[PDB]
């Protein structure tokens, strides 16, 4: 209904319907009540169809009554060639006594065999944090502070051309920059968080909220998202919503975003966001 | 040839025309190496120009070799026309591999597999594209931008005026949720406001009127009629600095003109370089409401029509499933030949359906077979009659099975039916039944007739002595309770009242 | 469920009844209809059988790209509470087969850039609260009258006249008469 | 769109013809957002049929919504119908004499396995890395590759063969490992029909034998290319009568630049005439570029 | 299908989606109304509830014979 | 409330108009006013009436009496019977009388 | 059409009575952007009675999608219900000779 | 609400895949005009498997009137499949001492 | 149409050129026409509302 372009979930069957095969469809009138979200429903299983159909009665013995289930497949032999060595899914089995003859009635059957990013977001708004320092709406990473020295000092600080302030990096990786900042939309802090690289999700969730991937030649990491919408194995693109800053029940109900990534990715990101184009 | 195709067919024609027309009529009769355009005839008597045998011409530099090779795909360019031209510059982007990443808007990667076929187009790493006809000045980004002028441009033509409220989805069952938080009301324009849980006495061991543990250092507030849950942006006009609160406590000072209470948290994201909102007790600030909104777009109904059509052409084809391999001698002809004097044979036939057999010592085979009619009650149909006699709507059934059809009179003309999930068999009846008509199957043939009082030509007289052995004659009283639907609309029964 | 492509009217409120029709049977695809009842209830009308009697509680948009016409056989009212915009990029033609009257409290400006025609076939008047007033007479009669009954007359009635009521004139500047 | 798209494994995609037919491998995830998403998919059926151009494969008849084209952006390569038992003989054989690869031919045989079906190698002896047979350096041996698609090998595939080759060269020499080269053929041929096929039908012989004949396994790189065998391979279509071949504009047999070159025809343009004086002329263009 | 007897509203363009009643059943006697899809998307409202917007791709005729 | 029409409005109403507005009303005119009325045209302001024209004013009526604001800057007050009153556009202040006497009545100190 | 259209075989043809009809001998193929096509067509039966003029047939009774019309541009010929001997006597002896 | 609201016993709720179910331990009572509240939940099954971080369970299958959203505010905790032997040796002896 | 020029909307048939021929005016003699196009469509009658 809601595009209107009248999609064909599976393959006709006009088989001995007529000649034609052009002007007829060979179907029902109701729908299949469609159960995944993108998938189509699965081609009926064949295995309850019936190609053949036995009746066996016997004279019930032990192994006839702990070895003849429905979970079984019978191999009846001695018999005639078509029913010698194919397996029978057991349908019933009755236990009849009406005297100290034990009857045992078998209804068995045969089974027939076989792009780099979105396209266009809202504008959003970065705000640079620092713990000692007041946060800063910022419109490029030139304009920043970089962030503390989270548990144990990973961080380092090096001088580069055009920043207004130390960048900060992991220890031994000058590449990998690392920085804490606030998003926003229309002033809510509680808005979803785009995907600052297209990747592979490697690692969901964990202590805080650790979203990682793979772009292949780096890995993106991002702590302090709620309620994660992407799962591991994922491929995302850039812009692609990967989770939100701080979840609706008031989980804290308060915090930053912390990001760990290359320069380039981190600049087109910041660029990304106050633009709005992906 | 969609916008990017134009535009692209345009950045070739800008270096591959003569001087002064690459966007003009007469350049698609451009002659390599010459300012003077071929005759405007050739271009329509057929086949290619040969009036410059070996020069290349057109307004894509082309020749007969290059010609032959469209034909060999496209055999209906018989001319050199415009269109011709155009489609054949089709051809040789898809055969050079230009169409996968022109559709993807990798101008750079298009460029470079185009080089490949027009020389004066610079490749990827070599300025000279494989060829040194690149003239001074053409580069890679200026062809883009050529190409990006040309694209707005066709764009443009198009361009409506319209806003669409939602956005596509592949899937009904399928949603996707909001991505704009869309202001939609002001609930003050200037009033005061106050925070609260900062050196006071409510800490995170209050409960707030939502049910919720307070926390001081959350983005929340206590609204005095807001419903929980309402989000309330909060600007200061010291700053013209905003931030989204959630209604979650209902405050328990009331003072006056006091609508909001923002938290020590909330307050505290209020605060700007130079500008403490703690530092002042009380904020002047601005109400709004915001929601989370689909954001509005261009509208893109002609795109969705265009879409919807083609997928109607396209659901229309042939993909039905193969015939089964089946190789087994079940569904044969059984022919009977039965006689109780022996002075004549009489024959009927019929088509095996089914089989039994006892295996244990009473070696019993029993066979069933049908008349042909059962082929026709086979599968169920969905289709359409419309302007076709009760004779000619049989006849088509039937020939569609490869029966023969025995029918005298020609019947109703009937104008407009649909079969409904219905058999062949169950529509030929249905039709023969509201005619008046009846059916009956011998060998191969199906025969129509009129359900008549005299329609039996033959008589055929028995005595019940010395041959019969049993006569039972039953009666009933007709009565709507028993029988089925059909039988109470043979009787008196039916909607004599109808609407036009 | 519209009964228009184009046309998006507003939806059913909270608590409002409606009708739901599910296509193919199937829980999962229903469409709907509001029908007349209390969260919902009629509208006054005159003629409950021939009046059309709408409300909208929001904004109301139309857009026509083609010409427009409205034709009303009594009369029609028009309230607005707040500003009226007009933008007419045409001519703009109104022919009133009666009279006009209008009263406005606040200023009316005027403004063309070519031409101003003013034009009756009796008397016009251009007059203040202060008595002081133009009087373009419908016999060709032209009285220019102030406040404190200073009056330049020209016309028919009398000859070309310049009423003084008792009070100096003057010609400053002059050169020569 | 705002959800992300799903193209159902086993989609059927076909020729404008509608007679080639080839099914996705498996589920294509086309993120919200995306407008393209690529996927590999397999023929219908065996057979040197389906190695079709590049775009040459665009219908689809199940229709999906929002999908507005589909298009195969690599020619389909490895058709093969099956092997004759020469070839299988020689599979046979080869599995008999590989132990420690020690001549060009082992080597070769080697580097072809676990690099795909319908690839080449070339081993050179004392080949440095200048690439200059003047200069043999004792100790070196020199392998060129060409991958799977009938291109020059991708450094990935030459990693995956030197790896693979590492633990069974003697101990003490240096393997070396580069993409192989490939020289284009461009053919013009003048023949004379017998009228036994039709003008089409002959040039589709002409091109199938031609692209038989020009296959990388039925080529060895570096060797000549000889008209007369060309013409030949030709000939053996039937039906036809040949007065004239030309290869890259002469008359004369092409030796490969260096020891390396593998060829590969990429134009063939036709002239045909038959009794009654009808010239067909036609022009196929086999590759995509010049440097492919 | 109309609301009211005397209006004659915009049909429904080519591709669009509508919904169809069959009158007794009938597959011959079919009465329908347009629907909201994509083809037919939602029109821009500040509040999607109570405003309502409408565009007329042709000339607009509203003749009223009283007040 | 809001309305766009990207052709022509044509109104149409037999009866009486009424048009009550509390705020203002702006007319913003591409074209031109063609103001036919069969009855009478009374206006009424209580604050200020203001009419400008970059070009010529002319208020008259059927019987050849007029105001005429030149676009130049001349104005001409003209009676039925042709007498004129004229100010300056690049002339002379002249009073003409076609041949017809003057009065000045309560004549003070002229 | 954006993609080339078929008329299937043995599609079903007939005058305004519906009395006479016809079928297609075999599938006809309009091709993309093409919207008239010919093809050709035989009685459901044979006599003189199915010989019949130019614009007789326009009706069809199955309704396929995207199609407007039919009719045939020529008058319906050699329909017959058995020669006569005469002429099956001199096609004998021209074998013959 | 008006009224107070019951989240009733044995409530499954799930993650984003749904492999993962927990149910709640009782009836959740919100009391009228409060809007959210907290319970505690256990696992479907026993195994260190549904031991999960916060903020990962956020979906439930039964959809109940007026009820927005679920979440876990801690991780869960204690899935075990089963104590070491020398722990359950060091059990053992702490009783006797 | 073949020709595509400039402002070549419409390329009339002989015989429809011949068709706008009247006594004394022949269409044919003129090589350009200048025309005025519009679409017509089958309808039904508009009548009076019954």
């Amino acid at each position: 209904a809601d595009s209107g372009s009248l999609i064909k979930v599976d393959k006709d069957n006009k088989r001995e319907a007529g000649s034609a095969a052009r002007t007829f469809t060979t179907g029902v009138d109701v729908p299949q009540p469609q159960i995944q979200k993108q998938y189509s429903n699965p081609r009926p299983e064949g295995a309850s169809v019936k190609e053949f159909q036995l009746q066996l009665e016997l004279h019930t013995s032990q192994s006839d009554l702990e070895n003849l289930t429905p979970d079984t497949a019978l191999y009846i032999e001695n018999t005639l060639p078509f029913i010698v060595g194919k397996s029978w899914f057991i349908e019933s089995v009755r236990h009849s006594f009406s005297e100290g003859i034990f009857t045992s009635q078998v209804s068995a059957y045969i089974p027939v065999a076989p792009s780099q990013g979105v396209g266009k977001l809202p504008v959003y708004e970065i705000l640079s944090y620092r713990s000692g320092r007041t946060v800063k709406k910022i419109t490029s990473l030139q304009q920043s502070y970089e962030h503390w020295r989270g548990t144990g000092g990973y961080t380092a600080y090096k001088q580069l051309s055009g920043f207004s302030s130390p960048v900060s990096y992991m220890k031994g990786r000058p590449n990998q920059l690392v920085y804490d900042f606030i998003l926003q939309q229309n002033g809510n802090q509680s808005c979803p968080v785009p995907s600052p690289a297209s990747g592979r999700v490697v690692a969901t969730g964990g202590s805080n909220g650790m979203v990682k991937i793979d772009t292949g030649g780096g890995e993106v990491r991002l702590l302090h998202m709620s309620n994660i919408r992407v799962k591991p194995g994922q491929n995302v693109i850039r812009g692609t919503i990967l989770g939100t800053q701080a979840s609706v029940g008031g989980t804290s109900t308060g915090t930053h975003l912390h990001i760990e990534a290359n320069q380039f990715i981190l600049e087109s990101y910041v660029q990304s966001l106050v633009t709005g184009n992906w | 040839f969609t916008p990017k195709i134009r535009a692209f067919l345009d950045t070739i024609a800008s270096k591959e025309t003569a001087p002064g027309t690459a966007l003009n009529i007469e350049g698609y009769r451009s002659v390599s190496g010459s300012s003077t355009l071929f005759d405007e005839s050739e271009m329509v008597a057929g086949g290619f120009p040969r009036s410059q045998g070996s020069k290349n011409i057109g307004r894509y530099q082309f020749t007969v070799i290059d010609y032959n090779h469209a034909r060999s795909k496209y055999p209906n360019i018989n001319n050199y026309s415009p269109q011709n031209q155009d489609l054949l510059a089709y051809f040789k982007l898809q055969h050079r591999n230009v169409l996968p990443y022109l559709l993807r808007d990798d101008l750079d990667n298009a460029i470079d597999k185009a080089s490949y076929e027009w020389a004066s187009f610079p490749g990827i790493g070599k300025p000279q594209g494989q060829f040194n006809q690149v003239q001074s000045g053409t580069t890679i980004a200026s062809l883009k931008s050529y190409y990006e002028t040309r694209l707005a441009y066709y764009r443009s033509l198009e361009a409506g005026s319209d806003f669409q409220a939602s956005a596509p989805k592949d899937t009904t069952n399928n949603q996707y949720a909001g991505k704009e938080y869309k202001t939609i009301r002001t609930l003050s324009n200037s009033t005061t406001a106050s925070f609260y849980g900062y050196n006071d006495g409510f800490d995170s061991s209050d409960l707030t009127a939502n049910g919720e543990r307070f926390n001081p250092e959350g983005i929340t507030a206590a609204h005095e009629s807001l419903p929980f849950g309402t989000l309330v942006k909060v600007t200061w006009a010291v700053n013209n600095k905003s931030v989204v609160v959630r209604i979650n406590d209902r405050g328990a000072f009331v003072r006056l003109g006091r609508q909001i209470d923002l938290s020590y948290g909330a307050a505290k994201a209020l605060s700007s370089p130079g500008n403490d909102a703690i530092a002042a007790g009380l904020l002047t600030v601005k109400l709004e409401v915001v929601e989370l909104r689909t954001p509005i777009g261009e509208n893109l109904k002609e795109s969705a029509k265009n879409q919807i059509a083609e997928n109607l052409e396209k659901i229309k084809k042939n993909q039905k499933e193969l015939a089964t391999p089946e190789i087994s001698a079940k569904g044969t002809q059984i022919t009977l030949e039965v006689s109780i004097d022996r002075s004549a044979i009489a024959v009927f036939s019929f088509l095996h359906t089914g089989t039994k057999h006892n295996a244990i010592i009473s070696d019993t085979t029993t066979f069933t077979g049908q008349s042909v009619n059962w082929v026709l009650n086979r599968r169920v149909k969905n289709t359409r009659y419309t302007g076709v006699t009760l004779k000619g709507l049989a006849a088509t059934i039937t020939r569609q099975y490869g029966l023969d059809l025995d029918m005298s009179e020609e019947g109703e003309m009937i104008e407009n039916i649909s079969q409904v999930s219905q058999t062949d068999w169950q529509f030929l009846e249905k039709m023969t039944a509201i005619q008046g008509f009846g059916m009956r199957t011998v060998g191969k043939v199906l025969q129509i007739y009129k359900i008549t009082v005299n329609a039996k030509k033959l008589n055929y007289t028995i005595s019940v002595v010395d041959n019969v052995k049993s006569l039972i004659v039953t009666d009933q009283a007709q009565t709507d309770a028993t029988g089925s639907s059909q039988k109470i609309e043979h009787y008196g029964g039916r909607m004599t009242t109808v609407v036009d | 469920i519209r009964v228009s492509q184009n046309q998006d009217n507003p939806l059913p409120q909270i608590n409002q009844m409606v009708i739901v029709w599910f296509v193919d049977g199937d829980s999962e695809k229903g469409y709907y209809l509001p029908i007349i009842n209390d969260a919902n209830p009629s509208r006054e009308k005159d003629d409950p059988v021939n009046d059309s009697a709408v409300r909208i509680e929001g904004n109301n948009t139309i857009r026509i790209d083609k010409n427009d016409s409205e034709t009303v056989g009594g009369n029609q009212t028009v309230a607005i509470a707040g500003e009226q915009n007009i933008n007419v990029d045409g001519n703009l033609i109104e022919n009133i087969g009666g009279d006009i009257d209008q009263n406005v409290t606040g200023k009316i400006e005027v403004r063309s850039e070519s031409t101003i025609l003013i034009d009756a076939d009796g008397t016009i008047i251009i007059k203040n609260d202060s008595g002081a007033f133009i009087s373009l007479g419908g016999n060709g009669e032209v009285l220019i009258q102030d406040s404190q009954g200073r009056k330049i007359r020209l016309g028919g009635a009398f000859n070309s006249t310049w009423d003084l009521n008792g009070l100096p004139m003057a010609f400053i500047n002059a050169t020569s008469v | 769109l705002s959800t992300d798209f799903i193209v159902p494994i086993n989609f059927q995609v076909s020729d404008l013809s509608g007679t080639l037919r080839f099914y996705t491998i498996g589920n294509l995830v086309i993120p919200a957002g995306a407008t393209f998403g690529t996927i590999e998919a397999i023929a219908e059926d065996i057979g040197e049929k389906y190695n079709v151009s590049a775009n040459f494969i665009d219908q689809y008849s199940t229709p999906l919504t929002y999908l507005q084209y589909v298009t195969n952006i690599r020619p389909a390569t490895n058709g093969r119908s099956g092997e004759t038992i020469d070839n299988l003989i020689e599979r046979c054989a080869q599995i008999i004499r590989i132990r420690n690869p020690v001549s060009a031919l082992d080597f070769e045989q080697l580097a072809e396995l676990t690099m795909g079906e319908g690839s080449r190698c070339k081993a050179i002896g004392l080949l440095g890395i200048n690439k200059i047979v003047t200069d043999p350096q004792p100790g070196v041996v020199h392998l060129f590759l060409l991958d799977v698609n009938g291109n020059p090998a991708d450094p990935v595939t030459i990693s995956t063969v030197g790896a693979t080759l590492q633990p069974r060269i003697m101990l003490g020499t240096r393997l070396l490992i580069s993409p192989m080269e490939v020289l284009n053929i461009e053919l013009e041929l003048i023949a004379l029909s017998d009228s036994s096929k039709t003008f089409q039908q002959l040039a589709d012989d002409i091109l199938e034998a031609l692209k038989v004949f020009f296959n990388p396994a039925n080529l060895t790189p570096g060797e000549p290319v000889l008209i007369e065998e060309v013409k030949f391979a030709i000939r053996s279509v039937g039906g036809l009568s040949i007065s004239y071949l030309q290869m890259n504009d002469n008359a004369i047999n092409i030796p490969m630049p260096n020891q390396w070159t593998i060829p590969r025809f990429s134009y063939i343009g036709f002239e045909l005439t038959d009794s009654e004086g009808t010239v067909y002329r036609d022009n196929v263009v086999t590759v995509t570029n010049p440097e492919e």
